[PDB]
């Protein structure tokens, strides 16, 4: 937490069905997205931080 | 490891993203209907329906 | 000197233009654009914005 990565993700096809699929207590909470719409909107720039 | 589920290690990651103006880069899987000239028709363009 | 007949005119021209001007301010809402919250929430976020 006191030094994350931010991978610079662009250029890509992204298919955020592979995503939910994850390990048992999971939480896919969007501020301002919806999770189930996340298919047919282009988006500029990615980032993602762990 | 013997600790309670609500103090357990967990992992979180996050995504931020960019949806404006700009030209975009990872637009998810969908299609790529034809192009069709002057006509009373929907259209979807990188996101502007 | 026909400026009562312009005033009439220049008054009608801007409540029009003051109300076009309006559908680009959102009042709480993530855009203005109503094409672009029904393709980014699901719908019971919508009807709240």
């Amino acid at each position: 937490v006191y030094a994350w990565n931010r991978k610079r993700i662009s250029n890509c096809v992204a298919d955020y069905s592979v995503l939910y699929n994850l390990a048992p207590f999971f939480t896919f909470k969007c501020y301002g997205v919806s999770p189930t719409k996340l298919n047919d909107l282009c988006f500029t720039n990615v980032y993602a931080d762990s | 490891p013997t600790y309670g589920v609500g103090h357990q290690p967990y992992r979180v990651v996050v995504l931020s993203f960019e949806l404006l103006h700009a030209p975009a880069t990872v637009c998810g899987p969908k299609k790529s209907t034809n192009l069709v000239k002057n006509k009373c028709v929907n259209f979807n363009f990188n996101g502007l329906k | 000197a026909l400026g009562k007949l312009q005033d009439v005119v220049n008054h009608n021209a801007q409540a029009l233009n003051t109300l076009v001007k309006q559908l680009s301010s959102k009042f709480g809402a993530i855009s203005s654009v109503l094409n672009d919250i029904f393709s980014r929430l699901d719908p019971p976020e919508a009807e709240v914005q």
